[PDB]
């Protein structure tokens, strides 16, 4: 009586149940694991807070309306302030982590709409100015708020044009990245497990984000007659196999 | 204000977002818990230790 | 040592150490396994 | 209820939100239960504050 | 067992009497390390210094008093000593207190003896024979309001009925919440800015309530209750410095202001004998 | 006797915490079905809750 | 060529060397160890940050002068703000820890003076008011500053009379507690290893301090002629075998 | 002979006859031998 459909994920002191899942994706078919010695470089023993950092943090909720263009969060940024995960983050020189991402959106059998939930490794954004204008730090570190693709261009911020993925590629091809759809008629959640993907064994958690999670409405939300025209979307994310190394004074970052 | 079948019902509102459904402390010998069978037996003893199971059935 | 002849006169009984809540907590006719779906 | 010995709080919030189908309206309710896990221990029996009396009962 | 071995002259490079106390150790030096000794045996075991022995005799821990009199028109029985209570604590009397506070944590079963004697300070034809009723109201239990309440029914509360002049006795397991009783506690109930400090917050095991079952005779009778406590099955951890100043309160370490010097001043010099 | 066994992360198709109370059962759910636990022992028998004890004073 | 005298303690990412030690004391002859299952009660898996919390924090320095009466710090309070140790502390419901305490004071072969360094398990302080006046929270939670026994009585604070140990016992008998002397002529540091001592397996780190460390001048400081009349005393302390359990929202404590 | 069922009701315990002052008198980390120099 197991269905692909019902699932439970327990991680730390927190549990999620979905009764309307559509399997789960594990990026590149690899599950998060700690850093092996053969791959290690820094000689420091690392710190593995385990259950105090590897639990589920639910970010603040978004509201899908008929005019929504899509939202974008960066990792580990989105979690920069969650509990002890965040403290560890500002206090060590280097850290490394994988995540379980669970995006939630329920409706009824009269609604229609379909969101794309995708994880993009190394999502370098484009400046809407063109040329070689850079995208300032603050703009690519929105924190739990994430970036709202239907917000206005700002100065020093990225471009927010959806059919170009914020980088000069077409929305249609985002499907080459680990992703899952939430089609109100099928699905009510999306779950993706992200292994740590980098060109170095461990890195800085503040100067470099290693994935952007993106939720994009593709088939517009259509509510039943005289229904309220909107649904909330909630994102809950859990660091998994986290390791921190090179402890010290506590980083100070712009803004 | 007087005991009623209605104090067993936790209401839910359609379309509210982010908000709070109910809250209570966990003094199992007092307050909401006190008239329940658990609450009622706990009161025959001075000390308790252990896990509690709290479930919600949707209607 | 009982000093008296009748059984009523003996002291308190000794702990059941029986304990089986299932007649009260799971009196269902078809057995439910934790983890399997409640209603199939 | 005692402070040193206190056990916490229990709260519940909308994660996304309740959505009713068409042709439907109003409040929906949750029923909530409590029972103890097999974990549980109770000790040192005493008298309950839940029952008292002022004169002996007659037939 | 030898108390001293035989030892003779020494002229060594090995000096057991020179040490460095800064280390925190008390080096086990003996008479035979510095004088010439002869053998002698101990003849003794140290039996009567065992902590079970030290804390194991009955000590008076509480004296209270109740009276038998007509309650007619009394608006507050508790207040007329129509019945009293003792909010179980072993810090009241200081004789047994100092002994216990030689340790930080202590664990033991208690054996209580309760002696009750009657007094008839004003003209009575006789001495009546009263029966006392001691009931332990566990915290969270209906507290006796009157002297013939429904509480005295004590259908779930352990209670004992004995005669005045006589003694009652029983023993209680260790009813501590933790693994042991905290003789001291440098903490609070919760992270408040006004919450009390000490153990008085940790040692909240209800109170004991006494009363006279008998109705009232023509005269009045004073009954004075003395509770004795004996520790049995004692276990004590972490020795501490003995109490030097007088006590002021149950459960706090506080000493009185303008107390007197506790070290006896010499009548003479440092050099004096 | 163990009061709690050790249990770690879970990502299953087997959800012990979803039930149907309409059935009349109280499913025997434990802390270890929904959080990560460590082993602990009971140290207790339930002696003083025996009905002989409860009605026996 | 090993002397009792020279020592190195490496704990985490921090190391201490002393060339003039006087052995080291291990309270009650027991070395800190984690909490065994047989002794466990809370069912929660605990978090053991290891090297990020088990390193050496050096508190701010004190100044021993001829008028000094002595200083008192409480644990874990003194560390309530040190790096990730402190964060963990405010963020979990329960925690447990042992410590290595290293007190430092060097002078020259012409100085004299002798400090007592002692650890008192459960040091319940007395109110200078007498009677049953309590000692307010803030007063027994001085933080890294500790309590200065030569400061003035304050209201709601403890008594600061040295020959009574702040509790009605005589200074002379503090020697029954694990302790070590710093005698300028011998010694220049004191080191004590503290195992976790409590009547419960794990406790709250904020409502209850489980040891007070006390440094008390006993033979007054005497400097050589025309020397400056004072020496600094420094206290460095390292949590060891720390475990935190029952993670959540983050305690808010008075003041 | 115990006449009673519970352990609390038994008489006083019997002498530890344990006795080991070293946790209090010699809690030093490196062992000190009497006769050898205190500080080397
Ligand atoms: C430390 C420390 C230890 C104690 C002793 C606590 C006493 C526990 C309760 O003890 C009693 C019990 Cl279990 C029963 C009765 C009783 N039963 C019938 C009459 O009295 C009296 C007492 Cl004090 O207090 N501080």
């Amino acid at each position: 009586g197991y269905s692909d459909r019902v699932q439970q994920i327990t991680l730390g002191n927190s549990t999620i149940t979905t009764q309307e899942a559509a399997n789960a994706v594990v990026c590149y078919a690899e599950w998060p694991e700690y850093l092996p010695d053969v791959d290690a470089s820094d000689v420091n023993k690392t710190s593995k807070p385990d259950t105090s950092v590897c639990r589920f943090y639910t970010l603040d909720s978004k509201t899908w309306t008929t005019g929504s263009k899509g939202w974008c969060w960066k990792l580990p940024d989105a979690l920069k302030d969650m509990g002890v995960f965040g403290q560890n983050m500002f206090f060590h020189s280097l850290g490394r982590s994988g995540y379980t991402v669970h995006v939630q959106c329920n409706a009824t059998k009269f609604h229609s709409g379909c969101l794309l939930v995708v994880v993009i490794p190394e999502h370098q954004l484009a400046s809407h100015e063109g040329g070689n204008v850079s995208v300032k730090y603050t703009f690519t570190h929105p924190g739990e708020r994430g970036i709202d693709l239907s917000s206005a261009n700002e100065v020093g911020g990225p471009v927010k044009d959806v059919v170009y993925n914020m980088n000069g590629t077409l929305l249609g091809n985002l499907l080459i990245f680990p992703h899952q759809f939430i089609n109100l008629r099928t699905n009510n959640t999306a779950t993706i497990v992200i292994p740590y993907i980098n060109s170095v064994p461990i890195d800085s958690m503040t100067r470099h984000n290693n994935v952007s999670l993106m939720v994009i409405p593709i088939a517009p939300l259509t509510v039943p007659t005289g229904a309220t025209p909107s649904l909330p979307i909630t994102v809950t994310i859990a660091p998994m196999c986290t390791e921190f190394s090179g402890i010290r004074s506590k980083s100070i970052v712009p803004q | 204000t007087k005991d009623e079948v209605n104090s067993y019902l936790i209401p839910l509102n359609a379309n509210r977002q982010n908000e709070q459904v109910f809250g209570t402390n966990l003094f199992i010998g007092d307050g909401v818990f006190k008239t329940t069978l658990l609450g009622e037996i706990v009161q025959y003893y001075t000390h308790w230790s252990g896990s509690l199971r709290f479930s919600l059935m949707y209607t | 040592i009982n000093y008296y002849k009748d059984a009523a006169s003996t002291s308190s009984a000794g702990q059941s150490l029986s304990m089986d809540p299932s007649k009260f907590t799971e009196p269902v006719k078809d057995l439910m396994l934790k983890g399997a779906p409640a209603l199939n | 209820p005692d402070t040193y010995t206190s056990a916490g709080f229990l709260s519940c919030w909308y994660q996304t939100s309740l959505i009713l189908p068409p042709e439907t309206t109003g409040q929906v309710y949750l029923l909530s239960f409590i029972s103890a896990c097999p974990d549980f221990k109770l000790r040192l029996m005493k008298d309950t504050q839940t029952i008292s009396q002022t004169v002996a009962l007659t037939e | 067992t030898v108390a001293s071995i035989s030892s003779g002259p020494k002229h060594t490079q090995k000096v057991p009497i020179l040490t460095a106390n800064e280390t925190g150790a008390t080096m086990p030096v003996l008479p035979s390390d510095s004088i010439e000794t002869r053998t002698t045996y101990m003849h003794f075991n140290g039996s009567e210094t065992d902590v079970e022995c030290f804390l194991g005799r009955a000590a008076c821990v509480h004296v209270t008093e109740i009276q038998n009199k007509d309650a007619t028109g009394i608006d507050n029985h508790r207040e007329a000593k129509l019945f009293n209570d003792w909010k179980i604590n072993l810090s009241s009397l200081v004789q047994l207190r100092k002994k216990l506070e030689l340790f930080t944590y202590v664990r033991f079963d208690s054996e209580y003896t309760i002696l009750a004697t009657a007094s008839q300070p004003d003209s009575a034809n006789y001495s009546s024979n009263l029966v006392v009723q001691a009931m332990y109201v566990p915290p969270g239990a209906p507290n006796p309001k009157e002297w013939d309440d429904y509480t005295w029914q004590s259908a779930s509360n352990p209670s004992v009925f004995f005669k005045v002049g006589d003694t009652s006795r029983f023993s209680v397991p260790y009813v501590g919440l933790a693994s042991a009783y905290n003789c001291f506690y440098d903490g609070y109930s919760h992270d408040d800015a006004e919450t009390q400090y000490g153990i008085t917050v940790l040692n909240h095991m209800g109170s004991m309530a006494f009363r006279i079952v008998n109705e009232h005779d023509e005269h009045k009778t004073l009954v004075k209750i003395r509770v004795y406590h004996r520790a049995k099955h004692v276990e004590a951890w972490i020795p501490r410095a003995p109490r030097a100043l007088p006590y002021t309160s149950i459960g706090r370490t506080n000493y009185p202001k303008n107390t007197e010097p506790v070290i006896k001043k010499r009548k003479g010099d440092i050099k004096s004998y």
